[PDB]
RNA sequence: ACCAGGAGUGGAGCCUGCGGCUUAAUUUGACUCAACACGGGAAAACUUACCAGGUCGAACAUAAGUGUGUAAGACAGAUUGAUAGCUCUUUCUCGAAUCUAUGGGUGGUGGUGCAUGGCCGUUCUUAGUUCGUGGAGUGAUUUGUCUGGUUAAUUCCGAUAACGAACGAGACUCAAAUAUAUUAAAUAGAUAUCUUCAGGAUUAUGGUGCUGAAGCUUAUGUAUAUGUAAGUGGAGCCGUACCUGUUGGUUUGUCCCAUUAUAAGGACACUAGCUUCUUAAAUGGACAAAUUGCGUCUAGCAAUAAUGAGAUUGAGCAAUAACAGGUCUGUGAUGCCCUUAGAUGUCCUGGGCUGCACGCGCGCUACAAUGAAAGUAUCAACGUGUAUUUCCUAGACCGAGAGGUCCGGGUAAACCGCUGAACCACUUUCAUGCUUGGGAUUGUGAACUGAAACUGUUCACGAUGAACUUGGAAUUCCCAGUAAGUGUGAGUCAUUAACUCGCAUUGAUUACGUCCCUGCCCUUUGUACACACC
């Protein structure tokens, strides 16, 4: 949403699909370096399905978020093999069926103002937060 | 026939077409003196406007010449029979052109290093054409196995500045001697403000032409009558 | 039929230089094929004014 | 849009400078473009000089603009 | 029933660009073509650049080697009879026309 | 060229380049500036020139079978690398170009760039050359082409010893800053409102509110959602406008029409979206009496004046004379030399051009806390993209990946693409410890492209963590969006950048000088210097 800058505001909306039982965790949450540049794992899957808040302004600015068009140009900042530092693609994987994870097309049926204008709420509500 | 082709390679396509022609174009209408050719495209048909000085020769007994051309470029490109047009003119003072001098000078060497009597002739036939500078340059081996070189020039070449990409009309030719080979080439500047000029670009490089300053009758007395 | 083998449709072999046939010096790919050493004499009248 | 992470935002120093004047030179009033302009232009920092300073092409013979790489046991 | 006839223009010369807004479109707006003006294209500018010496021995310089082409667009809102005397008249050179039928 | 530095390489590993080594050949051209990631020279075959095996044949007058088959093709077993009836044991055959020893032309990546054409390179970043007409000399040759002042300048005053000269320099051509003031959009859109995508109660509340609202579960039907009651629970519920957001047309707006629907025709705002904007096609554009105790009255810096403009500012361009520079291997540019059924030519199968105790150069990631990780935020631009060739890729889908499937877009301001590039910004994990810095190194499988991958075609994973801790003497590069850091595109490209050209981003330090340094320019002077101090 373009309320304050979405450094929490992405970290407070994976709690709550976290909370609300809509995880729908990918039994392989452990296992992928997420691209192929990276020589260790993530922390955890807190990333994984925490860019609806990226595709709350491409919906808006981009496109309907397309998965080829989704990975390639974000999450590129790579050091790959050492002649030298290139760029990358990212490749998914399960998030492909996050929309799921939320039960000429549209990508989201609720992030139009129903669950994103929950996080709307849960800014105005964060506004109250940051009251004192 | 028509493609879904580039735009970018349409383009270059009509030029890969052009500088192939005027190759050819040189090995056979070098007998007659070819000097251009302007290639236009209107709907339904192309024409084929080439330029040339023995203009008798390009056509031939009984049109074969003419035929011969439109026989060619259809049988090389595979275009329309009939969309192909191709028309020969006469090269306006062939001295001034000079193209076709420098063409015409390979049949010239065979009079034995006719410098005096052929070669120096061309400077001299290029004031008789009447230009404003001249310069030839002739290279190879003269009198003995040595690589030299004469320059004989007459006049002004400019040689730098963008009116160089305009004025001057450099044509390099090379021809085959029992020697081995004298390369020519010539550099030629033309008078292009006042003759005629019909559409060379009518340029001004650098002169400043500064018009009388135009007297008057100060005190203009009044003089009037009331018609 | 016999002993001609490369099938050509693969490799620089043999998609080379349809303006010189000359290989190993050759502008491949704007739709040119043209042995970039001849398009010096042949820059002209193809466009190609130098500029900057 | 264009610019980068430093770049794009100083054209913003650009953008709320010119409009402030702009609206005080039709609109509101002469001394109201005054007064903005005098309590600006003490230093300013430039926030309306737009300079045109871009960068500057290659040449063949280095890697960037205007160094190259030599010794070729000169 | 009424058609809309667009007639995109290209060529290398801008001054025969600049020649065909000459007298294409005045001779049409007499008879009100709907050019809706010059219509300017973006140019295709193309780049290419060479070494200059075969059997490159020595100063390992280069060529640069330039190329502009450059278009302008004018739609016409007319039935295909009334433009049927523009694509005869003006021609011109190195300037192509694009109209397409079927 | 220093200097004042900045970054560097020279140290380290690796990619290459050249050598030397070797080999069947490791094809080669190039060796100070002016050979060395060069020959666009990023090679499995092809390239390929080299090496092995092979293989092909090409002209004619003569001529001799005659057409009792002169030929030419396959099986079959030998020869093979493949069926090369190339050869052949045995077979039939379209038979004639009379398949000739003989003209001799033909090819050649074969030789000479010290026989040449061409181009290109440097001489030289320059400011330098020449000509008629005079006087200077017997003459070579000078003078013009200079004393000084100044210039980037042989650029100009000015001595003015022809000039009006001529080439060079400049002038000129190409690039964002520049009034859209004019017409310019199927780019962008500004907007405007129509909207639709609607939270706040920020608003006003009408109905409602403790009476059970809101919220919640159970049941099955419908193909799990939904309906309802119960379940359930104790304040909110619901509608509008204001505030903040999608969308579609808002093209001569609306309503007309003809039309399937645009327009005007019919009127209204009479403008119910116009051109700021990107795009030009233009002319504007420090367009300089710009004032400044006047320098030889002229080219007295001053920063001062502007307020798109204190050059918007880099490139291209380049004369005379030259070099035994480089290129015969770019060419049907070529002298000559060499060769030709037994090829150096040519196509095939291989091989190699990559091989190694070693030397040398361009260049890559480092040697780490300004850091290596995880995260988040979220800015480019030059470009490029498939109809006689496999391009750009959108979308779904599957797969640790690698990729693969299915279905589009796009011949391109329109699609990829608003290419929403990187480094950097923001919290954490690290706790300087050859560490988690650094990824060479070797196994293994999984892959891709292609007939074919083997000091490898490249690519994935989980291992393997060496050298390397800022690199000696020497030594390169460069003054503003520059240096450097940092990506990306294109070029070659069946797949292969690790290099070369362009592009943008982040953005400094230091000089604003001088002639010690290597320098370079016809001023004077010296000589015993020819091919000129090697």
């Amino acid at each position: 949403v373009k309320d304050i800058d979405q450094h929490a505001v992405t970290k407070a909306v994976a709690v709550f699909l976290k909370k609300t039982g809509k995880l729908k965790v990918p039994d392989q949450m452990d296992i992928v370096k997420t691209a192929k540049f990276k020589e260790l794992a993530p922390y955890d899957p807190d990333w994984f399905y925490v860019r609806c808040a990226s595709i709350l302004r491409h919906l808006y600015h981009r496109s309907p978020a397309g998965v080829g068009s989704i990975t390639k140009i974000y999450g590129g900042r790579k050091r790959n093999g050492v002649h030298p530092s290139h760029f990358c693609r990212a490749a998914d994987g399960a998030a492909r069926k996050a929309l799921q994870a939320l039960e000429g097309r549209k990508l989201s049926s609720i992030g139009q103002r129903d669950l994103d204008r929950i996080a709307n709420q849960i800014v105005f509500k964060q506004r109250d937060a940051a009251k004192q | 026939a028509n493609l879904p082709i580039s735009k970018k390679r349409k383009f270059v396509s009509d030029g890969i077409f052009k500088a192939e022609l005027n190759e050819f174009l040189t090995r056979e209408l070098a007998e007659d003196g070819y000097s251009g050719v302007e290639v236009r495209v209107t709907p339904s048909r192309t024409e084929i406007i080439i330029m040339a000085t023995k203009t008798q020769q390009v056509l031939g007994e009984k049109g074969r010449r003419i035929r011969e051309l439109t026989a060619m470029v259809q049988k090389r490109f595979n275009f329309e029979t009939g969309r192909i047009e191709l028309y020969a003119e006469k090269v306006a003072a062939r001295g001034l052109c000079a193209i076709a001098q420098a063409e015409s000078l390979r049949y010239k060497l065979t009079g034995g290093l006719a410098v005096r009597r052929a070669c120096y002739g061309v400077l001299r036939y290029i004031m008789e054409s009447g230009a404003k500078g001249c310069e030839v340059v002739v290279s190879g081996k003269l009198r003995g196995q040595r690589a030299k070189s004469m320059k004989f020039v007459d006049g002004l070449m400019i040689h730098s500045g963008d009116p160089c990409n305009d004025y001057v009309e450099t044509a390099t030719r090379h021809v085959l001697l029992r020697q081995g080979v004298l390369g020519i080439k010539v550099k030629v500047m033309l008078p292009y403000d006042p003759k005629n000029k019909i559409g060379p670009k009518k340029p001004l490089p650098d002169n400043v032409s500064v018009v009388e300053p135009k007297e008057e009758k100060i005190y203009e007395t009044p003089e009037t009558e009331y018609k | 039929t016999l002993w001609y083998s490369h099938p050509r449709k693969y490799g620089q072999g043999s998609r080379c230089c349809r303006a010189c046939s000359n290989r190993h010096g050759l502008i491949r790919k704007y739709g040119l094929n043209i042995c970039r050493q001849c398009f010096r004499e042949y820059a002209n009248d193809i466009g190609f004014k130098k500029l900057d | 849009s264009g610019g980068g992470h430093v770049a794009q935002i100083y054209a913003i120093r650009q953008a709320i400078s010119k409009a402030l004047v702009a609206f005080y030179q039709k609109y509101v009033d002469e001394a109201s473009k005054k007064e903005i302009k005098d309590i600006l232009v003490q230093y300013d920092r430039t926030l309306l000089v737009g300079d045109p300073r871009r960068c500057e092409p290659k040449k063949f013979g280095g890697p960037g603009a205007r160094a190259r790489y030599q010794k070729s046991y000169r | 029933s009424v058609h809309r006839i667009r007639i995109t223009l290209t060529s290398r010369n801008v001054r025969s660009l600049e020649n065909v807004c000459r007298d294409l479109i005045n001779g049409a707006k007499n008879q009100n073509l709907r050019v809706k003006g010059p219509v300017r294209m973006p140019t295709k500018t193309l780049r290419i650049t060479t070494r200059k010496t075969p059997c490159g021995e020595g100063s390992k310089t280069w060529d640069r080697f330039q190329m502009r082409i450059h278009k302008r667009i004018i739609d016409l809102h007319s039935p295909s009879e009334i433009v049927k005397k523009i694509t005869s008249i003006n021609i011109e050179p190195g300037v192509e026309v694009e109209v397409t039928i079927a």
